[PDB]
């Protein structure tokens, strides 16, 4: 998929047909540090197994 | 974007699109030496047509 | 769930 923002806040969305979902580490994946990619932009990666599944 | 088009274009043949973020200079290098071959291997007298 | 049960 694509990374996409509405104005305020960013999304994750297939590429031909517009179905915006929140950026989870189950939707993406991690390669390499923050200087090497020209146009990277800071946000928030969310982690599904700690809103409250800490037992 | 053009560099977000051209790793998609990775993605279709098996590369991952890191693999062109990290590289992306090198590649518009490879790519504009490859295209100056081309308008000189055609300038010169080699009867290609 | 089953086994981060801790
Ligand atoms: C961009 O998207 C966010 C998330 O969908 C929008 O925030 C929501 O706005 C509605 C108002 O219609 C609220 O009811 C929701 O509670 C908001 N969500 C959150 C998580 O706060 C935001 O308004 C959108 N911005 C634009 C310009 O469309
Ligand atoms: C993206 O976020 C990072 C931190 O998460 C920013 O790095 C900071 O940059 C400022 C000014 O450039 C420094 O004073 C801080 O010390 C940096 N933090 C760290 C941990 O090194 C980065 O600048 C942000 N990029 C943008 C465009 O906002
Ligand atoms: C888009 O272009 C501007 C300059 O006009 C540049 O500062 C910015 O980094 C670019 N964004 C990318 C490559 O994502």
């Amino acid at each position: 998929g694509v990374f996409v923002s509405n104005g305020t806040h960013w999304f994750v969305t297939q590429r031909n047909f517009y179905e915006p979902q929140i950026i989870t580490t189950d939707n993406t994946f991690v390669s390499g540090n923050c200087d090497v990619v020209i146009g990277i932009v800071n946000n928030t990666v969310y982690d599904p197994l700690q809103p409250e599944l800490d037992s | 974007p053009f560099a977000m088009q051209m790793a998609y274009r990775f993605n279709g043949i098996g590369v991952t699109q890191n693999v062109l973020y990290e590289n992306q200079k090198l590649i518009a290098n490879q790519f504009n030496s490859a295209i100056g071959k081309i308008q000189d291997s055609l300038s010169s007298t080699a009867s290609a047509l």
